[PDB]
């Protein structure tokens, strides 16, 4: 909320640039965080997807970490009927098993040249009534809006990465916002 | 060609989809039921879709329609002013759409309100014609017999509807495909309601129901 | 049956590789015979029915 | 050569029909790209049955009038051009035959007042037109040489902006539909005029997708 | 004429079944040729006219 963010930013009786200037900084910053992070606001939590097969033995990725022990549901690429799979809690890296249950090929046709149709996957990333939690990246969020607030854009500032210089006589840098607040460092507790 | 992925009913503004509609358009429609066909893991999706289609805003057509009947070869000749009954008096600039004027024979529309239809050779069937009366539209339908007897009388196109048979489902990847065609006597602004009923099948012979709703609104120029 | 229907033959199945539309991709074969048949006198036969 | 890329009908992405500029006289062709609606329709491509419309939703009605003679081959036809601009306000007539608008087998030699003569070129049968300009304001004088048999049909008075009869095109491996238009030297200009086209696909089995959508042709002089 | 024009010749006619849209019921034939000719020297030829 607004407000919240007021409160947050300290611009509280105290009034910096505009309501209108605050939402075009939080529409920004909504652009720039699940951006960075690659979550996606209201997703739907049951997934499709096309997984595709890697490896001998195969490992397959989830892009969503269906929640714990709900069994994904595979299909198609070769597999002609259904089959579930139990996954890891916290981690996305499942075996599918080089035991086939049934291979409908399809040897002989001009049409599709009777190639394959892919493997895909249904599963949910979902959760209880409490579904799921896009807080704690909020702090990063509001940090990198009071730090658009009081930098509006003309004072020097720039901290260092790398130690000996850079090539020149320049002064560093990492000018870039979001992490000379503490919102990248924040995010990347989301990020894989 | 629009697409729908649609809920799996996993307990995880309006409850039904979006869909923009022009009048005239026939445009196909994309359905995903993987979401919630695939846990169920049986012999996939059945052929034994159902729809229905209802109406949230009609405001009632102004001009009606109307048939006709005539012998193969034998030009037919009608009216086109009775059929628009005005509340006031005013004066009636009637029109031919070109875009959906005849199919297999051609019409001469004469200054008020007259036309004559000379189907073309050797040709027995049904044909329509969408005239428009001060901008009301109202389809005309003439049904050439083949001299024996008769053809029978066709059921006068809703303003929304979906084809007979033109649905496929494939069920190796559980998606289903149907058609969606506008009348160009739909008015701007109209809202439809598409309820579909879609039944799955276990590996045994049991049913599997599973029930959506979609919102056609009837605009204009996209 | 031997003189009441006659079936004639010209060349036995043949299988040609169709070099072109193979996109190299696509490897497509084709096939084709020539056949026929016909009725001769139709008096030498009847037909059986509920 | 205008190209535009029609919209997919996906339910996402001032006037809602497009722009298209043109010059009196020039004669351009225009491209369009079904590829985003037609080719998740897995068919047999596009299809040749395209109908065009044209209306007028401003005109600013002419004010000379056209004229259309009548002669055989080989004789010469004579005829004025006076009674061709009705004015409602008293002011001289400029008579002029445009160089450019002029006849295409034949020959014509503007009077002092009001007078032409067009000899046609020797073996020659046919229609032929040419476009005069009566003090600014632009008309045609559509003249058939019949072969001194027994008479010509009436041509249709071309109108200020037109589709060609048959020059469209389709090629179902790209999805493009190509067709010309044409304006008439006699478009006024600052007027505007609406285009539609009602592009048909087709699935594997015959039946139609249908599509519709329309432009803004306004006739703007000089470019 | 032996040097008032000269005829040039690079390579002649030949056919050729033209494999690729050629099908195993319907042959597509293709021939060819690549020739030119200029003039050797204004100043060797006349003409005669009226």
């Amino acid at each position: 909320p607004l407000q919240t963010i007021r409160e947050h930013a300290k611009c509280d009786d105290n009034p910096r640039v505009t309501d209108d200037l605050l939402k075009l900084y939080r529409e920004a910053a909504f652009e720039a965080a699940e951006l960075y992070t690659g979550l996606s606001f209201t997703p739907e939590k049951t997934i499709v997807e096309p997984i595709r097969l890697k490896g001998r033995r195969g490992k397959i990725i989830l892009s969503a970490t269906p929640i714990a022990g709900r069994p994904v549901v595979f299909y198609g690429g070769g597999l002609g009927s259904p089959l579930e799979l139990i996954p890891r809690p916290g981690s996305n890296v499942l075996f599918f098993p080089y035991g086939s249950p049934d291979r409908f090929q399809t040897w002989g046709d001009c049409h599709t040249c009777d190639v394959e149709s892919q493997l895909m996957a249904t599963y949910v990333t979902g959760r209880r009534c409490e579904n799921s939690v896009p807080a704690g990246i909020i702090i990063g969020i509001l940090k990198l809006i009071a730090w658009n607030i009081n930098n509006p854009g003309d004072e020097v500032m720039s901290v260092r990465n790398t130690l000996n210089a850079n090539a020149q006589g320049l002064i560093g840098g990492t000018n870039n916002g979001a992490v000379i607040s503490g919102a990248q460092d924040e995010w990347f507790r989301y990020r894989r | 060609m629009y697409f729908f992925s649609v809920d799996p009913r996993n307990g995880a503004s309006c409850c039904c989809e979006s869909i923009s509609a022009r009048p005239g358009e026939v445009n196909g429609v994309m359905v995903s039921y993987a979401a919630w066909s695939a846990p169920l893991r049986g012999h996939g999706l059945t052929n034994k879709t159902t729809f229905e289609i209802d109406g949230v805003s009609v405001t009632p057509p102004k001009v009606s329609n109307a048939f006709g009947r005539t012998k193969v070869g034998v030009v037919f000749e009608g009216t086109l002013s009775d059929l628009f009954p005005n509340p006031e008096g005013e004066q009636v600039e009637y029109e031919i759409s070109e875009l959906n004027g005849p199919s297999n024979g051609v019409v001469e529309l004469g200054a008020n309100g007259a036309f004559t239809y000379t189907p073309g050779a050797l040709f027995t069937g049904v044909d329509r014609f969408w005239f428009s009366i001060n901008g009301n539209i109202g389809e005309y339908v003439i049904s050439v017999d083949p001299t024996t007897s008769e053809l029978p009388q066709p059921p006068f196109t809703t303003p929304v509807y979906v084809p007979a048979a033109r649905r496929s489902v494939d069920p190796r990847t559980h998606v289903l495909k149907f058609v969606l065609g506008v009348s160009p006597a739909a008015i701007p602004g109209d809202v439809y309601r598409l309820t579909v009923r879609q039944v799955a099948i276990d590996c045994d012979g049991n049913e599997f129901v599973h029930i959506s709703c979609y919102d056609i609104s009837i605009g204009s120029c996209g | 049956w031997k003189t009441a229907f006659y079936a004639v033959e010209k060349r036995p199945m043949f299988f040609e590789q169709y070099e072109g539309g193979s996109s190299a991709w696509c490897v497509k074969y084709q096939f084709g015979a020539e056949d026929g048949g016909f009725v001769g006198c139709c008096e030498h036969g009847r037909i059986l029915q509920i």
